[PDB]
RNA sequence: AAUUGAAGAGUUUGAUCAUGGCUCAGAUUGAACGCUGGCGGCAGGCCUAACACAUGCAAGUCGAACGGUAACAGGAAGAAGCUUGCUUCUUUGCUGACGAGUGGCGGACGGGUGAGUAAUGUCUGGGAAACUGCCUGAUGGAGGGGGAUAACUACUGGAAACGGUAGCUAAUACCGCAUAACGUCGCAAGACCAAAGAGGGGGACCUUCGGGCCUCUUGCCAUCGGAUGUGCCCAGAUGGGAUUAGCUAGUAGGUGGGGUAACGGCUCACCUAGGCGACGAUCCCUAGCUGGUCUGAGAGGAUGACCAGCCACACUGGAACUGAGACACGGUCCAGACUCCUACGGGAGGCAGCAGUGGGGAAUAUUGCACAAUGGGCGCAAGCCUGAUGCAGCCAUGCCGCGUGUAUGAAGAAGGCCUUCGGGUUGUAAAGUACUUUCAGCGGGGAGGAAGGGAGUAAAGUUAAUACCUUUGCUCAUUGACGUUACCCGCAGAAGAAGCACCGGCUAACUCCGUGCCAGCAGCCGCGGUAAUACGGAGGGUGCAAGCGUUAAUCGGAAUUACUGGGCGUAAAGCGCACGCAGGCGGUUUGUUAAGUCAGAUGUGAAAUCCCCGGGCUCAACCUGGGAACUGCAUCUGAUACUGGCAA
């Protein structure tokens, strides 16, 4: 506002946009993974796991979503699919 | 970041550095890791005007600390008495 | 500072000669001594213990010149130091450098040795001390400046100084004008008049 | 050998959990007359069946639910 | 070497001894006020309104990341009036550089304040379920493509702030694909995740002759480490009030899901009724905590100003984005109070950053110089920025040092005061005489803080390269705000430099005159109602001294909250008596435990400060080397006399 600080201001607001387009794709890649699980279907959970783990694998290297977090959701929902199967 | 650099706690027209192990976002004369030795810019005719253990220092650069301008040329230029 | 007004008037209040002249005169003639200061001067004779301790304090003080701050300081070093602590007080009172000038001989009175001192005409260890309060240390030569030397105050100190007690723990060679501080004067080389002992008490008061 | 702690039960009913008491005997600060504090501490214990007056051994652990980070070892005697 | 430590007095009574209060002698301060005031060194300087703020500055930097010529410091071409070959004027990014723009790093550091917070913070001692920009060790990659956009152009709304529409363009900006182990998910088979280039120099072989190609430097990506920082958990300690006794529903625990970097009611669904509290819960008042500082013989009491560590906050309330790291002092959004600008359509603002202003107050400073040194941000470097920092200006605010001359000097001068009117005191004091010039003032000389950086050469290192580059020596110009520096030298001249309180006892120091319970004094006892050592003045004296005194505040004296270290027949003080829960304490004999207790070892107890021995500022204050201390806490190993537990 009185320093040159307006260029990480404008930074910071397209580097968000950005940010939030990435992690809504990533949250429907996850959430759809979940409606198969709740509907049953074995072979349907599987698929949407599939696909879905290179999402997250490489959106944690890009440095949005961190390592830990990105191997949560992978363990989470591989225990989910083999007590399903 | 570890570094190697001066603190000066003399008097006034009257500087008297030491040669501390410190964080560098720290202050200059905030906490450090440790003290390594200590700095006289008026040496006079003593027998002491500059001394600094080697053995710390070795240490922390092998460990992965950096050297001011100042604290590099105290070293290179103690060497031993030379 | 210093005190700069009557000298006899410190040695009558005291009961006693305080060396503050020369020595020629001074001491029965123009001094009406033993008859204290003043309109009531004769009119009183009483004294209490307060009274005492004061007044050995104070002929303490004005024996050499100091003011209370300083007297002060200087006990509260010497109750630091080990030892016996009016003997420490006496000690460093003794090795002050305008008194050991005066002892040297090199001037007629306390007033003199720290004039020189003061105006720059002694040196202690091949170099010039301003400072009168300057603490001398055991093997220590203190001199006159080599300029200026042979000056009309000193050569009418010396003839004077030439025998009075003669003291044992610094040497003078009455020549180059130049002495020497070998040791610390001891209780003994120091009068015995000085109850010491008062003064402690005093500042425990 | 590991550091732990002794004191007793005196616990009521929980799942898989018990109050502790450990009693140590302190010196007063000031007076200097011998005195004795209590510390209650919450444990953690799978096929809990500990009674009220029992002595147990207990282990700090890491952080099991808030206000419980210890967790039992041995039991020495019961209550009855 | 570092434990050399302890004083009392006045005042109740006709007098005495006790008890018991009040007062004084000491030390200290971020002090204020009155009188006075020469110099220097070191330090300190809004304690009240976390009240409101005009103006200036306090966070920028990279062309060696990429498009570019808006400045303009060069050069070349061309057109030209020509100085007649030398100038000028439009293009031109080749160029030393560079406003604006994309991109990277930094803005989470340094600096300010003490509102809030009574333990969610702090101190001590431990722990496990975590992350960590920059800096470093090791082991491995660095292949090939794509689509946009700012800048830039053409229009348009605007008073401003600030925009909107339509086109073009580059990257270490962005996004697939290739590649996948020691990495992630799984018991396993298996599945999956990344990358950026840039700069210096130059042999051979080839160029759309704008370079490929070789080498060197630096940069990018993945994993395991190191170090540093940060996050979390546990025990003990860390104010007052019981005229605050009951408080808690996500509350306490468990299963499952979700979430965080990480454990966790952190968050949901369900199940149980639990959890805290007299060893003080809940509630109310006050408060940043510590190393430390003051005081005290000690134990204790008070305190947290400067310096150092931690915490919290940034006009008030709330939220989240970006980022490694913020729920962000000079960022963003929303709401609120207040202020300001406006062309009335609409906008802006946050000094508890450094100066400074208004206001409040007894009270607290310059709208200063420099990045020369140290330290930070960017950068290969040069270099830029830095109200951090180094200095300077104001204040006797404190501590320390020096000076305001020295020797002689009887006629004991004159005047003042007293005087029994003999004289005494002021008083060697003054005058006079003989000497010196510290410090002020004038004139000269002149350390240190300066190390580095730069330019040029020699050696070594690396390599297809005597290149370029790095390291190590040598040579040449240098880099100071302080600064009329510290310090030294020379001239003259006692010349420019002393005041404040007190004098009845406590308490050191007495007479006269004025007044007459009036005026006045007074810390306590108390003085003054015509002979006042107590009021006012004078003389004299005592104490301190560039200071002196008064007021404010803490400790001491106060053994006057008595743990060390007090009392209750009559001075205050035994409940009217009794029974009894909790609690405190407990006869004797042995065994065992080893909790209390005691012994040794290890770790720790930041630095500074205090103390002992030393060193440097001309001595001191001040600065600084080593030690001691840091009386504590935790772990381990032993002792078993006593206390405790268990057994007999
Ligand atoms: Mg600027
Ligand atoms: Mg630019
Ligand atoms: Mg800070
Ligand atoms: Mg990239
Ligand atoms: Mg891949
Ligand atoms: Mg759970
Ligand atoms: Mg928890
Ligand atoms: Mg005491
Ligand atoms: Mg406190
Ligand atoms: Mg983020
Ligand atoms: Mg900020
Ligand atoms: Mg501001
Ligand atoms: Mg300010
Ligand atoms: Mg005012
Ligand atoms: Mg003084
Ligand atoms: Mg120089
Ligand atoms: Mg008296
Ligand atoms: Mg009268
Ligand atoms: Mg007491
Ligand atoms: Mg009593
Ligand atoms: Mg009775
Ligand atoms: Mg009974
Ligand atoms: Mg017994
Ligand atoms: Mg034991
Ligand atoms: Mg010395
Ligand atoms: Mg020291
Ligand atoms: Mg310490
Ligand atoms: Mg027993």
């Amino acid at each position: 506002n009185i320093k040159s600080a307006k260029k990480r201001a404008i930074q910071s607001e397209k580097a968000r946009k950005h940010n939030a387009s990435r992690r809504s794709m990533m949250r429907t890649f996850i959430k759809k993974v979940y409606a198969a699980i709740e509907a049953g279907d074995k072979a349907a959970a599987q698929k949407a796991f599939n696909e879905m783990q290179p999402i997250v694998d490489r959106q944690a290297a890009k440095g949005l979503i961190h390592k830990n977090k990105a191997a949560r959701h992978k363990a989470n929902l591989t225990a989910q699919i083999n007590k399903l199967a | 970041m570890v570094t190697i650099r001066l603190a000066r706690h003399g008097a006034k027209k009257r500087p008297f550095y030491q040669v501390v192990v410190a964080d560098s976002r720290n202050a200059r004369n905030g906490r450090f890791i440790e003290r390594v030795g200590f700095f006289n810019p008026i040496a006079s005719e003593k027998e002491e005007g500059t001394r600094l253990d080697l053995d710390r220092i070795a240490h922390w650069v092998g460990q992965g600390a950096t050297i001011s301008d100042r604290v590099a040329a105290l070293i290179k230029e103690v060497n031993k008495a030379a | 500072a210093r005190y700069l007004g009557p000298k006899l008037k410190l040695s009558r209040r005291e009961g006693t000669d305080l060396f503050l002249k020369s020595g020629v005169r001074a001491i029965d003639t123009k001094c009406k001594i033993e008859q204290a200061p003043g309109q009531h001067g004769a009119r009183k004779p009483r004294l209490s213990d307060y009274g005492v301790q004061l007044r050995e304090k104070q002929k303490v003080r004005r024996i050499y010149g100091v003011l209370e701050r300083q007297f002060r300081n200087y006990y509260k070093e010497a109750a630091r130091l080990k030892g016996n602590t009016g003997e420490n007080l006496l000690a460093l009172l003794e090795g002050r450098l305008d008194n050991v000038v005066y002892r040297m001989g090199f001037g007629a009175t306390r007033a003199e040795a720290r004039q020189l001192v003061s105006h720059k005409a002694i040196m202690v260890n091949g170099r010039v001390v301003n400072i009168a309060s300057y603490q001398v240390s055991p093997n220590d030569v203190v001199s006159i400046r080599e300029k200026a030397k042979k000056q009309s105050r000193v050569k009418a100190a010396l003839e004077l100084a030439e025998q009075r007690e003669k003291p044992t723990w610094l040497e003078v060679d009455a020549g180059k004008m130049e002495g020497t501080f070998k040791r610390k004067p001891e209780r003994s080389d120091l009068s015995a008049d000085i109850n010491e002992h008062l003064i402690v008490e005093l500042y425990s008061k | 050998k590991i550091r732990t702690l002794q004191g007793r039960v005196v616990s009521d009913k929980m799942e898989k959990s018990i109050v502790v008491a450990i009693e140590r005997f302190v010196k007063h600060p000031i007076y200097g007359k011998f005195i004795k504090r209590t510390t209650k501490l919450h444990v953690h214990d799978e096929n809990n069946e500990c009674g009220i007056g029992d002595v147990v051994e207990i282990r700090e652990c890491r952080p099991l639910s808030k206000t419980k980070s210890w967790t039992l070892v041995r039991v020495v005697e019961k209550a009855v």
